[PDB]
């Protein structure tokens, strides 16, 4: 889901 | 005796069946928590939870009398019935009770401890006394009790607090310990700051307790205690200056020793994470701490696919995140959050020195490491990176066909996400190195894990490539992606579709000779998996507006008789409103036979209510696990919010906002609907802001349908009035700059004297408690310790008054004479300064000033010399505006200051053009109001600040002014360049001074100017 991204939890 | 077995059976029944319990449940809430029964029934909770046998009651109760007791309050129970409760309390805390019952005790008692409660020295000696106990569960409860009533803290003498806590970090028992190092820091959690120093001094004790846990093995009960310290961290960062290098080094030992589990390692990482985000400067001042931070994040980012070499099962799985790689995933978000706070020109370095060597490695852990740290690191080290990149391509592009498909994977990452990072820039200059590369991945000859990450990839550069740049690869793109279509995998068609959709949405027009072979295969396969049909909608409908409506009409009925059928027939739901909705864009007003179809389920979306759940007080925690949950305690108590739903609320408003901005009058029959059950209500959402606001936006835009289509006099009246009442409630800061800028929205749509003097009134009111507010939270910004959210609500709230000033016809300054003093503490912190400015220069719009020429010229004749452009520039506009409207009540003034503003003048730089053209404007504007009066170099001055640019009101006035020699070429250009620049008649003035020279020297002024804006010269001359 589907871009590239860097996902956060933070 | 009747009393207890009254109360005893009502306690006993709470465990069990439904009316046994409700009956119970009924008889304590409706008889026995009222004035008169209070007391006997808190004695009562209290006795059981002492004295009774039975766990279950004792337990219970002493839970029941924590809850009761706050709520009563226990400030309004009778003296001897406090100290009687109290000692029970104390004697069954004392007395031999199983540990999760002590606890309880504890919590219990604490609720009896309070500012305007009597002393209780009995407690503070049993908590002494407990503290030195050889059972670890008495040592551990007081210092329970010390968490919860952090008070009694500075109560003890500090001789013997001071040992107590040292003696604390150092226990035999874990549990202990870690209640020690809880009380430590909720001490800090709790207690002024002042207050601080008093235990600070404890930090090297505490600090230098921590290797005997790695010692005995204890890394649980580690990971615990680093919990504590990231708070501390977060409230005191400074207190870790002296022994900074010791916990740097500390975690570095601890993530390294990989033998031991998780929870101490990744909390380790979040300790030294944490740093960075509550003390940059320190960060920054020690090369030590980056070069760890860097060297830890590298090693945990190689955890992946642990006794699976060939990676067989990341090949087989789908392109989600494994949640078993944890300590991986941590490390990525943490090298993110400290290159976000730190900044290239810190990290790069060492973080090169790395990668150049990772990349090389043989483990192909380390070569997949090295691009997945790239990709965190890239945005935070933009600053500098972000001019290296044929240096970072000529790294990574190689990688891209690694024997490994997961250093491809890894490969594909990175120009993925530097597409986005770099962006536009790196789209214009790599895209002959980066596209090909990416490309070639497509190729079914690769894994699929990796032709999906390349298709990924092609969404970043995509979305922000323009249509030429993508052009001449197109082709190709599309026909890998096709194939990829045709997988056998869904999640690699899913990705094949949304990379078409979005290269389509990128390229437009030049998408149009694709799509007679796109439509039909996209057409076959939802005829036929729902997000593989939303995806496919969405696929379509984003190629539909890339091509056009004309193009669009070739499939657009069939299309919709699908999209029919679907909606008919819940991710799917989300895609098929966003389809409808391009669908609307694309139609126009084509589009209105399909409202009674698409705008039915927007409504029921959109008229979801605040789904809250009250709450108790363990019951949560659990409860917000899920993402799709929240949980917040507002005014005591605790509330379960549904958040999802209130996101899709909001979506749903933001569709039926955008139906009604496209489709205008034609919406108007929604609009009394949408307004009273939407608009409106949402404004009393006070748990979700997102609601709130979008509710705020869709108010301006339904009155403007209803308009271009009584009725709309009296909806306007209920929201304006509602927008106005949110003032002096509205908590959250950014939300009262929307209801501000919406009345400006609302004011400007209905017009001339839309507001009623009530309305007028009350929002002064509101507009006072948004200062008053904004101050207090101001005045709050150290030895601990190292909000563009106030200034952009402030300079709203000069649009709104600007925009009720207007519709009032002046009227408004009666009203906003009780604010004054409210303005004038502004006026003399630079951003309550700039808005005070900007309200006065207003005020003058509308000499009946006088009553405070003397209040505020000093400060202004201040400000126009300020090093601040912003003070400048409001100054500036204020004393020029003076002469404009006021021309006779300010002279003594403007025509002094009037050298002031030669030299302000004097500047052109992108910061201040803008400053620097309203003083010009400013000086302007006195030449006129005292024209032939002046003490005439002035003029010649103001001319060489021409042209006006930037500021369109001030070029207005000047270009205005110089309609009223051999400066000949120099006055036609300064009006070019005003029109061109698109900031501005003159051009009357201008032709018949053209007229005053030969055929040769007319034309010859214009011999500068390039061929396109000669286009533009000819048309408009």
């Amino acid at each position: 889901a589907n871009k590239v991204t860097k996902n956060k939890s933070n | 005796e009747e009393v207890n077995r009254t109360l005893l059976q009502i306690v006993q029944a709470f465990a069990s069946d439904n009316q046994i319990r409700s009956v119970a449940e009924k008889a304590l809430s409706e008889e026995w928590i009222t004035e008169n029964n209070i007391e006997y029934l808190l004695t009562f909770l209290a006795e059981q939870a002492a004295f009774s046998q039975d766990t279950t009651v004792a337990a219970l109760s002493a839970v029941l009398f924590r809850k009761l007791a706050l709520k009563a309050p226990i400030t309004h129970i009778r003296k001897e019935v406090l100290a009687q409760i109290r000692s029970s309390l104390l004697k069954g805390f004392l007395s031999e009770r199983a540990d999760s019952i002590r606890h309880k005790l504890s919590d219990a008692i604490a609720e009896c401890v309070q500012d305007d409660l009597p002393a209780w020295p009995e407690l503070l000696q049993a908590l002494i006394e407990s503290l030195k106990s050889g059972n670890p569960n008495f040592r551990e409860s007081s210092f329970r009790i010390l968490t919860t009533v952090p008070y009694l803290i500075t109560a003890v003498d500090i001789n013997s607090i001071l040992p107590i806590f040292q003696s604390g970090f150092t226990d035999a028992s874990d549990n202990v310990k870690i209640a020690a190092v809880t009380a430590f820091v909720g001490y800090f959690k709790q207690l002024p700051k002042s207050e601080w120093s008093k235990l600070g001094i404890l930090l090297p004790s505490l600090l230098n307790s921590l290797p005997r846990f790695l010692d005995d093995g204890k890394d649980d009960a580690l990971a615990s205690v680093f919990e504590s310290l990231i708070e501390l961290v977060e409230l005191a960062p400074k207190l870790f200056k002296d022994m900074f290098d010791q916990i740097i080094q500390f975690t570095d030992m601890v993530i390294k020793n990989k033998d031991l589990e998780p929870p101490a390692r990744t909390t380790a990482l979040e300790l030294l994470t944490v740093f960075s985000e509550n003390a940059p400067q320190m960060c920054k001042s020690n090369q030590n701490y980056g070069q760890t931070l860097v060297m830890v994040t590298l090693i945990m980012m190689t955890e992946v696919s642990i006794d699976d070499d060939d990676a067989a099962e990341w090949i087989e799985s789908d392109d989600t995140d494994d949640e078993e790689e944890v300590t991986y995933d941590h490390a990525r978000q943490a090298l993110d959050r400290v290159a976000l706070k730190l900044g290239g020109e810190y990290l790069a370095a060492p973080l090169f020195q790395y990668l150049q060597q990772m990349i090389t490695s043989t483990e192909w852990r380390e070569r997949f490491a090295a691009m997945m740290a790239l990709s965190s690191a890239a945005e935070g080290c933009a600053d500098v990176l972000i001019g290296e990149i044929p240096k970072i391509l000529d790294m990574v592009i190689p990688l891209i066909n690694d024997p490994h498909p997961r250093v491809q994977y890894g490969c594909c990452n990175v120009l993925g996400q530097i597409s986005t990072d770099f962006s536009p820039f790196i789209q214009r200059t790599a895209h002959d190195r980066i596209l090909p590369a990416l490309i070639s991945k497509l190729t079914s000859e690769c894994t699929s894990r990796v032709q999906t990450h390349a298709a990924a990839a092609l969404v970043n550069f995509s979305e922000f490539a323009s249509k030429d740049i993508l052009e001449p690869y197109l082709d190709s793109l599309l026909t890998n992606l096709l194939v990829l279509l045709q997988s056998n995998k869904l999640y690699v068609q899913e990705q094949a579709l949304t990379t078409i959709a979005f290269i389509a949405e990128a390229a437009k027009n030049k998408f149009i000779k694709y799509y007679d072979t796109l439509m039909p295969l996209l057409l076959n396969v939802l005829k036929v998996n729902s997000v593989l049909k939303g995806k496919c909608m969405e696929c379509a409908t984003l190629i539909g507006f890339a091509v056009g409506k004309e193009k669009f009409h070739e499939h657009s009925q069939e299309l919709i008789s699908i999209l029919v059928a679907l909606q008919n027939s819940d991710a799917l739901r989300s895609y098929l409103e966003q389809s409808w909705s391009r669908i609307c864009r694309i139609l126009g007003d084509d589009f209105v036979p399909l409202l009674p179809i698409v705008i039915p389920p927007l409504l029921i979306t959109a008229k979801a209510t605040q789904d809250v759940g009250l709450i108790e007080e363990e019951e949560a925690a659990n409860f917000q696990q899920y993402p799709d949950w929240d949980v917040v305690q507002v005014q005591g108590k605790h509330i379960a919010i549904h958040t999802s739903v209130l996101d899709d609320k909001v979506s749903a408003m933001e569709l039926l906002q955008s139906y009604a901005t496209l489709l205008r009058g034609q919406f108007a029959v929604y609009v009394k609907e949408v307004m009273e059950e939407i608009a409106l209500p949402s404004l009393d959402f006070y748990l979700h802001d997102g609601v709130r606001a979008a509710g705020a936006t869709l108010i301006p835009i339904l009155l403007s349908c209803l308009l271009a289509a009584e009725e709309l006099v009296l909806l306007w009246h209920k929201a304006s009035s509602k927008l106005i009442g949110g003032l002096m409630s509205e908590p959250m800061p950014e939300i009262t700059q929307v209801y501000h800028n919406s009345l400006v929205n609302g004011i400007k749509v209905m017009g001339d004297n839309c507001l009623s003097e009530d309305q007028l009134a009350a929002f002064t009111k509101g507009v006072s408690a948004n200062l008053t507010d904004t101050y207090e939270r101001m005045q709050d910004r150290d030895e601990y310790n190292e909000d563009f959210t106030d200034e952009d609500l402030l300079d709203e709230i000069n649009k709104s008054i600007a925009a009720v000033l207007k519709t009032t016809n002046g009227h408004y300054l009666k009203n906003l004479e009780n604010i004054w003093p409210m303005i004038n503490t502004f006026l003399l912190e630079p951003i309550l300064v700039i808005f005070a400015l900007v309200v006065i220069g207003d005020l003058i719009q509308y000499e009946q000033t006088a009553s405070m020429k003397n209040a505020f010229i000093p400060k202004v004749t201040e400000c126009l010399i300020s090093p601040d452009a912003r003070i400048r520039q409001a100054a500036s506009y204020i004393i020029g505006v003076c002469a404009q409207y006021a021309p006779s009540t300010y002279a003594d003034v403007c025509i002094p200051t009037l050298d002031t503003l030669v030299q302000i003048v004097d500047s052109k730089l992108e910061e201040n053009r803008s400053s620097t053209e309203n003083a010009s404007a400013a000086i302007a504007k006195i030449l006129y109001a005292y024209n032939s009066n002046i003490p005439d170099t002035y003029t010649a001055n103001w001319f060489k600040t021409l042209p006006t640019i930037t500021d369109k009101e001030a070029a207005s006035f000047n270009y205005q002014f110089l309609s009223q020699q051999s400066n000949i070429s120099a006055v036609v250009d300064s009006v070019i360049q005003a029109l061109n620049e698109r900031s501005l008649t003159v051009i009357s003035s201008v032709k018949k001074l053209l007229g005053f020279l030969p055929s040769s020297d007319a034309m010859a002024i214009f011999n500068r100017y390039p061929a396109d804006i000669m286009e533009k010269v000819h048309k408009w001359f």
